[PDB]
């Protein structure tokens, strides 16, 4: 079938580095907001040669014009929130999964968590919880997953390599798992 | 000709040679560094000019004229800033301008010798400096008067010595890394700002703003510009002239610049820009009651009314007091202005004196005593002046009002007068036209008020001012409110009446332009009457007279071919686009079929205009209304056009961003195995079913190729997988859906419109080539390119994908002439630096690169990145350095256009008067400013389009963007757009500087709050002529000012009601027929009859059906496709609540207390008009046909309520409440206090009404015995409150240890539950009587608001306290809110309980535009019972609910029947609390001679 990736995100939240890293193989330490465009990835699915059609495009309101156009027909989306910061995940549950949703028909969906390796970063979390907040953890994500009914919850960080390599893998497979 | 420029260069006349041009810009270049790139592009810009202004005159006249509009003549911005700044002129311009309604004259004389002297090189050299730096200024471009000043500068510098002995060329690029770049450089920071490396916008008031204008006007005066400081100290202006240019880099910004213009509450920028329609509005009110209410004037005389009348004059003297005074509030005291504000309300105070003077006089009582014959007269002398003051503050504008008597040393004109202060005046009968129209309006506007006001309220005043009530009335103040009572009540309907006397004249106003405009449809002949068929008919010879330039060239053939050529063409052109049927085609084609040897058969006439009945044209085709509208055009009159070679040149600019250029196979096809809506294929083949057809099955495409010439005498998709059929069905699909390509070919036809008139109207060129196709096409290619240029701008190229890219590649394949405007950027040359970015510009002439990207042609340079805000504007501003010739054409992303309306394009830019106009020398000695013909010109030209009266309908909603521009005009004067942040505000723009704004009905384009405080709306108001300042204002503010009078004089009507109605309830009245004499014994004695107050009350609900109904003709008009014979449930109330949901819940529930009091027919029309406001939204909206619908809906808003308790969340009621207070958010202060006044007003209005039911009016008096309705309003509204701070400490202090959101939402219950049981203790308190319970439950309601207002207004002006404010407010809103919401479900209630209701929701189907069918998913069983499980359990809580209140209210009512009514033992001051009577008579009638 015709799956599509999409990454989505707000600014300076980690997009611009695992993207590069993954895309190309370069760690830029500066933050680039990404419009709209799309990379294409080679990675071996089942002993075949697939490349991906990593779409990308801020997660910002001013871009409501030309992110929705390629969201249609998309197996995983990657949502890059904070884990460290509730809010950007509360505001996915608000309007990032309703908008899946309504684009993503027929198509299985995957959630996507970003930052592993700053999943639990006490001093960052303690000054994100003097409003009342809580820890996420990989549970609470899968918790989260299983509540809007997502086909999987795979977490993978292109900065360090975890799991984009299998999680990307099942993410193409996922289209005849179901 | 073979030359890029043939005009210029063949002619042997021409003064300088295209050699000596380069050589100048080159020289220019050198001297200054501008870049080469650019130098380049101006000189191509410059030679373009010159070709096209010497096309239609001779080659020395072009120059000299372009000489003049750029710098030397009077229609020229540099000369206007000339004067205004190094001479210091504006107050003799203002005189001057006044006046045609050493010295100037001398100055100008001295400038016009000197603009003479100039050789050829030199004008050339003048106009090259000022193009050169207009190309490098990028974003000063839109502060012209920077750009003036810097051109100063810069032709100081070069006549120096100094710039002529240095040897070493100026480094490339000084001029815009040196000049340029620091002035953007501030710009920028005044809006945003960087944080880590990453620029962040930054965001303030725009009173802290100092925008493009505030840096112009700093310019404008010669103040201004001795203001700028270099940053060492020294004074620019001590600089020799030749050292400025040099030392303008070493200057800083950000200290000399400063906000000129400085904005603040809405209503005062009202008072101030409006004052003259306040000053006659309610003046002449005043003087129509004054002379109307004897009793008030009137101890227990004509003097008296005389005098009493006068006061009109003294209330506009304070209306224009009031409006100096806010006049000196805006503009900041050291500007230039402040002194002339100081003596203009030092003259208005002493009017005002005047005027109070000799009323003071006549006013004494002891003079009144001892009548004199000297008071009656000075009365009647003192009306007399009032009437002359009205006149005066009326007419003259607020601006310059004293300015000619002081004749003051300092600047005597707030505002310069030479940008500000321009208008071209109405020249001939249509200045006439225009006084003949104002006055009609207002004579018949002030007729008909007066008519009304002495119908209306000559008897009301009388009654309600001496008649007198009985009442014992409350414990504290028993006496002294019913005496008055009729007296509030006739003080709320003068009040409703004034705030009606100004719906009147927008009334008015409206009647009289229909009027006129069907005079001028009269005068003009054009009748819908007139038979089609005779249009038709004439047709071809208008054609003839028109379209074609044939009086220009020789007469050598006969009109018939050439005509049948046109049509020719156009009919192709239809056929190609396939609206029309091969057959029809041919019927609409003037026949060669016949032999050519005879002249006869050679050419036929179409069938279709010998024939005029046969259906010529296919029912209901575009085509057939296009060829119509065309008829129509060229009956009109319209200017003569000119051959094609001497047309001037112009440019169409497109900007785009994010556009769809071309529709995408997958979009036309899509996979097999899914479902989903419609295949948008199938989609827009059922929209043009017929269209779509023909072509496919009669090979039509390839018929219509053959037919052009007419013998030459004129894997993805499953049905098929061949390229170039998928290529068609993209273009098809294209041209039928909004698309940017579509765009494209429709403004494409313009060159294909140029070469067909240029092949039929010069035969000569075809006899020459002789058979020669391919040669005849290039040299006609060759003319339309010349002629022609088609620009587009796009911002993203640099950013496209490669689908996007393939797009644009195409495009630019499909018509090589196109050119492209776009943006790429490159890193610095040094680390840690602002990135590098230019723009530049491509056409399809460009050679492809080896990576596929195009070369560019230009390249040129910015500071920083163009788009400094987001806005269209910055995006055309960044392009339009590459536009081309005298005349430019705007449009939005999408348009369309076709070959008829492109034939009209000479017509169309000759209304801009320059093509047909002798040329004089602008600068000869004895030609004098007052006799030129010149000095205003066309700076932008507008397009627009039981019958006749849908014409006039269609006339009305069509009369208030600007389509044509003048090139050089707007392109000196700012920019073509200026939103800095629209085109009204370039439009008024360009009427300040001092063009003229024309419509045009021949050619027609097809497309698919803030401003009260511009700066450009006051310049407007302040200082535009009487009757231009009625038209500007009735025309774009009036309509807003209107509306919002038009709420506000229902929401006072609706307080008079109230009071009203409470008066007639607690009082008897007496009725009388017309039959029975007016003036009798009252039928029962010692009644007060108030029944001319309610005919007043029906009077007023005739008068506001009038306006709501005239309001209203306009949105039905619009949908004229309907002819004359024709979704979330909380997010939709929280869009349109606070949109008048709340307004309308409040008024309807008054209007409620108003019917139960009393019935009268006019409220029940309110009563409609309420509940259509109320439920539109919900009437009009989809899905409503489903039980399962409305419960999910329902629970969606229960969690909409429940959501955000414990863990915030966006959509929930907490986040909504939030997103109001924040938007909520020293003498701004005291302008706060301004707005809660009025909500004070109504609260007190409420409780007057509510005491007025409470005072026992017809109980015999008892000594002593009295109610205390006043503390139950106390009680009632501090408990809700009081409870709501008790449950909220409890819950804070109290029970948090033992834990095991439910407490949140406990909290709101309970506050809901509190509000409920207080209004159950208010009807309790009442007796159970419902109409006084309704009253007092509204007043209580505006209480609450009243003291919500004071809180929210303190914490504008201790943190925890603040929040528990905010807190408390928040639950009261929720309580209100989800009694709101239960009511409205309760009203929905019965449309569920209809069994069915598919006819209602077809009906709605029909009538909605996007006719669209949705189907659900299926489900699993488990899930489907779950959901059903659901339905029940929710449906079942609403009507848990439901019941609940319903028993609420009912319960409450069947006690009280059940048990009777006691009262008993009130002491310690508050005496019978509960009310005290259970039986009461309330009838005072008879008795003989004695009463009551």
């Amino acid at each position: 079938i015709r799956r599509k990736l999409v990454i989505v995100g707000d600014g300076a939240c980690g997009k611009t580095c695992l993207l590069i890293v993954f895309s190309k193989g370069q760690f830029p330490e500066v933050y680039v907001p990404t419009v709209f465009e799309n990379y294409v990835a080679d990675v071996e699915v089942d002993g075949r040669r697939v490349e991906l059609a990593l779409w990308d495009t801020a997660g910002h309101e001013d871009y409501d014009r030309l992110r929705p156009l390629s969201y249609p027909d998309s197996n995983v989306v990657l949502i890059c929130f904070s884990i460290d910061l509730p809010d950007s995940l509360e505001n996915v549950q608000e309007k990032w999964i309703a908008e899946v949703l309504h684009f993503c028909q027929g198509v299985p969906i995957i959630l996507v968590g970003c930052k592993v390796d700053l999943r639990n970063d006490p001093q960052t979390i303690e000054q994100l919880r003097q409003e009342g907040q809580q820890p996420v953890t990989s549970q609470e994500g899968q918790s989260v997953a299983d509540q809007i009914g997502a086909t999987g919850y795979y977490e993978c960080s292109a900065k360090t390599g975890y799991g984009v390599r299998e999680v990307f893998e099942a993410a193409t497979r996922a289209s005849l798992m179901g | 000709p073979n030359e890029p420029y043939p005009a210029w260069t063949a002619d042997s006349q021409s003064p300088v040679s295209i050699e000596q041009i380069e050589d100048i810009f080159i020289d220019l270049t050198n001297r200054l560094g501008f870049q080469r790139d650019s130098m380049r592009n101006m000189f191509d810009h410059f030679m373009v000019l010159l070709d096209s202004r010497s096309s239609r005159m001779s080659p020395d006249q072009a120059l000299l004229s372009l000489h003049a509009d750029y710098i030397g003549g009077d229609t020229a911005n540099y000369k206007k800033w000339y004067f205004a700044a190094q001479l210091d002129m504006d107050d003799e311009i203002g005189f001057r301008n006044m006046s045609l309604g050493n010295s100037l004259e001398a100055a100008d004389f001295r400038w016009k010798a000197k603009m003479n002297q100039l050789s050829p090189l030199e004008r050339v050299r003048h106009i090259a400096l000022y193009l050169l730096c207009w190309g490098e200024a990028n974003q000063v471009r839109f502060t012209a008067e920077c750009l003036c000043f810097i051109y100063k500068c810069a032709l100081d510098y070069l006549d120096s010595p100094l710039c002529q002995q240095r040897q070493e060329p100026m480094p490339e690029g000084d001029f815009l890394n040196r000049v340029i770049t620091p002035i953007y450089h501030f710009i920028r920071n005044q809006v945003y700002e960087i944080v880590d490396g990453r620029f962040v916008k930054r965001e303030r008031d725009h009173n802290k703003i100092v925008g493009y204008d505030d840096l112009n006007q700093l310019f404008w005066y010669p103040e201004g510009i001795a203001k700028i400081v270099l940053e060492d100290g020294t004074k620019l202006i001590e600089l020799p002239l030749e050292e400025r240019y040099l030392r303008l880099g070493d200057v800083v910004w950000d200290d000399v610049f400063f906000k000129t213009y400085k904005e603040t509450r809405t209503w005062l920028h009202l008072v101030t820009n409006f004052n003259r329609i306040w000053v006659m509005h309610i003046s002449i009110f005043w003087m129509y009651f004054a002379y109307n209410s004897p009793t008030f004037y009137t101890h227990n005389l004509a003097a008296y009314k005389w005098a009493s009348c006068a006061l009109g004059g003294t209330v506009a003297s304070l209306i224009q007091i009031v409006a100096t005074l806010c006049e000196w509030s805006f503009v900041p005291r050291k500007w230039a202005g402040a002194q002339h504000l100081s003596r203009r309300f030092w003259f208005l105070c002493i009017i005002f004196g005047i005027n109070l003077g000799p009323i003071i006089f006549v006013f004494a009582y002891d003079k009144d005593t001892v009548y004199s014959t000297a008071a009656h007269v000075v009365a009647a002398v003192m009306f007399f002046v009032a009437v002359a003051t009205i006149i005066f503050f009326s007419i003259m504008p607020l601006g310059g009002l004293f300015t000619s008597y002081m004749k003051k040393s300092t600047r005597r004109y707030v505002a310069s007068q030479t940008f500000t202060a321009a208008f071209a005046p109405l020249h001939g009968l249509d200045r006439w036209m225009s006084y003949l129209v104002w006055v009609t309006v207002f004579a018949a506007k002030y007729s008909e008020s007066y008519y009304f006001l002495v119908l209306s309220l000559r008897d009301p005043i009388r009654i309600l001012s001496t008649t007198a009530m009985r009442c014992t009335g409350e414990y504290w103040w028993g006496a002294v409110l019913c005496k008055v009572q009729p007296k509030i009540v006739l003080g709320l309907v003068i009040a409703t009446d004034f705030i009606l006397f100004f719906l009147d004249t927008y009334l008015w106003y409206i009647i009289v332009n229909t009027i006129f405009s069907v005079g001028k449809s009269f005068y003009l002949g054009i009748s819908i009457l007139t038979p089609w068929r005779n249009i038709f008919t004439r047709l071809p010879k208008r054609i003839y007279s028109k379209i074609l330039a044939t009086t220009d060239m020789e007469i050598k053939y006969k009109p018939k071919v050439l005509i049948s050529q046109v049509w020719n063409a156009i009919i192709i052109s239809m056929y190609r686009e396939h609206l029309l049927a091969i057959d029809h085609v041919q019927k609409l084609l003037y026949h060669q079929v016949p032999s050519e040897i005879e002249g006869k058969r050679t050419l036929r006439a179409p069938t279709f205009f010998v024939s005029q009945e046969t259906e010529f044209f296919p029912r209901d085709s575009e085509a057939e209304r296009r060829i119509s509208f065309f008829a129509q055009s060229l009956s009109t009159p319209i200017p003569e056009p000119l051959p094609v070679d001497n047309m001037p040149t112009f440019t169409v600019l497109t900007p785009h961003y994010a556009e769809r250029i071309l529709l995408s196979l997958r979009e036309i096809i899509r996979e097999d195995d899914q479902f989903s809506r419609v295949t948008l294929l199938e989609y827009l083949k059922q929209l043009h079913p017929v269209e779509w057809e023909c072509f496919v099955k009669d090979t039509k495409i390839l018929a219509e190729e053959t037919a052009a010439y007419e013998g030459n005498e004129n894997c993805i998709g499953f049905k098929s997988a061949a390229p170039e059929y998928t290529l068609r069905t993209r273009i098809w699909a294209s041209l039928r859906s909004q698309t940017l390509y579509r765009t494209i070919s429709g403004f494409m036809n313009y060159s294909r419109a140029i070469k067909l008139l240029y092949r039929v109207e010069n035969p000569e060129i075809v006899q020459m080539f002789g058979g020669n196709a391919e040669g005849l096409e290039r040299e006609l290619e060759k003319m339309a390119r010349r002629k022609f240029k088609f620009l587009v701008s796009m911002q993203r190229l640099a950013k496209f994908k490669p689908h996007e890219l393939e797009n644009a590649e195409f495009l630019l394949r499909a018509y090589p002439d196109l050119q492209i405007a776009y943006l790429d950027e490159e890193p610095p040359l040094t680390e840690g630096e602002e990135p590098r970015i230019y723009s530049a510009l491509i056409d399809g002439h460009c050679e492809i690169l080896d990576n596929g990207r195009r070369r560019p042609k230009f390249r040129v340079q910015l500071s920083g990145n163009p788009i400094l805000g987001d806005g269209k504007s910055d995006n055309q501003n960044h392009a339009l350095i590459f536009y081309r010739g005298e005349y430019i054409q705007l449009i939005d992303a999408n348009q369309d256009n076709y070959l008829e309306e492109c034939l009209k394009i000479r017509s169309v830019l000759a209304e801009f008067e320059e093509l047909n106009v002798e040329q004089v020398n602008p600068y000869a000695p004895g030609l004098r400013y007052e006799e030129q013909t010149t000095n205003h010109p066309v700076a932008i030209v507008g397009a627009r389009e039981f019958g006749t009266l849908f014409a006039r309908t269609l006339s009305q909603i069509g009369g208030k963007h600007p389509d044509f521009i003048n090139a050089t005009f707007m392109t000196t004067r700012g920019g073509v757009s200026k939103a800095q942040k629209e085109d009204i505000y370039a439009g008024m723009n360009a009427m300040l500087r001092g063009g003229r704004i024309k419509h045009c009905e021949y050619y027609q384009c097809g497309k698919g709050g803030e401003q009260m405080l511009s700066r450009e709306y006051y310049y407007l108001g302040t200082q535009l002529p009487v009757d231009r300042f009625l038209t500007f204002y009735y025309a774009h503010p009036g309509f807003h000012l209107n509306n919002l009078f038009i709420q506000l004089s229902l929401q006072m009507f609706m307080l008079t009601l109230v009071n009203l109605s409470s008066l007639a309830h607690e009082s008897i009245m007496c009725i009388y027929d017309r039959n029975k004499p007016k003036t009798d014994v009252l039928v029962p004695i010692g009644c007060y009859n108030f029944q001319p107050a309610v005919d007043w009350v029906r009077r007023y609900t005739l008068s506001i059906f009038i306006v709501f109904w005239i309001a209203f003709v306009p949105i039905v008009v619009q949908e004229l496709i309907e002819r004359g014979l024709w979704i979330p449930f909380s997010i939709l109330y929280s869009r349109f609540a606070g949109s008048a949901i709340y307004m309308g819940a409040r008024s309807m529930l008054m209007l409620l207390f108003g019917t139960v009091a009393h019935w009268q027919a006019p409220l029940l029309w309110f009563w409609a008009s309420l509940s259509s406001l109320i439920f539109a939204p919900f009437v009009f909206n989809p899905h409503q046909f489903a039980w399962e619908d409305f419960f999910l809906d329902y629970r969606d808003y229960i969690r909409w309520l429940s959501r955000g308790n414990n863990q915030y969340h966006r959509n929930s009621w907490i986040g909504y409440v939030r997103m109001s207070r924040a938007r909520i958010t020293a003498h701004r202060t005291n302008l706060i206090m301004a707005e809660i006044i009025p909500c004070a007003i109504y609260a007190a209005g409420c409780f007057i009404a509510f005491t007025f039911i409470n005072a026992q009016t017809g109980v015999k008096t008892t000594d002593d015995d009295r109610v205390n309705s006043v503390l139950r309003i106390i009680i009632c509204t501090l408990a809700p409150i009081a409870v709501n701070l008790g449950v909220l400490f409890f819950c804070m202090g109290m029970s948090c240890c033992s834990g095991p959101s439910v407490m949140a939402g406990i909290a709101h219950g309970v506050a809901v539950i509190v509000h409920i049981a207080f209004f159950i203790v208010m009807w309790v308190l009442e007796s159970f009587n419902f109409v006084r319970m309704l009253i007092g439950v509204v007043t209580c309601i505006q209480c609450q608001r009243l003291i919500f207002h004071c809180m929210t207004a303190l914490m504008l002006t201790t943190q925890p306290s603040r929040e528990l404010t905010a807190k408390v407010i928040e639950l009261s809103e929720f309580a209100a809110d989800f009694v709101l919401g239960h009511v409205i479900l309760i009203c929905q209630l019965p449309l569920i309980i209809i069994p069915k209701i598919d006819k209602f929701h077809s009906i709605m189907l029909f009538w909605l535009k996007p006719s669209r069918q949705i189907r659900p998913p299926i489900y699993s069983l488990k899930q489907t019972r779950l959901r059903k499980r659901m339905v029940k359990k929710y449906c079942s809580l609403y009507f848990l609910v439901l019941a609940i209140f319903a028993g609420c209210i009912i319960g409450p009512a069947v006690a009280s029947a059940k048990i009777h009514k006691h009262i008993g033992d009130s002491l310690d001051g508050v005496v019978h609390n509960l009310f005290q009577p259970i039986n009461t008579t309330n009838n005072d009638t008879g008795s003989q001679m004695s009463t009551y």
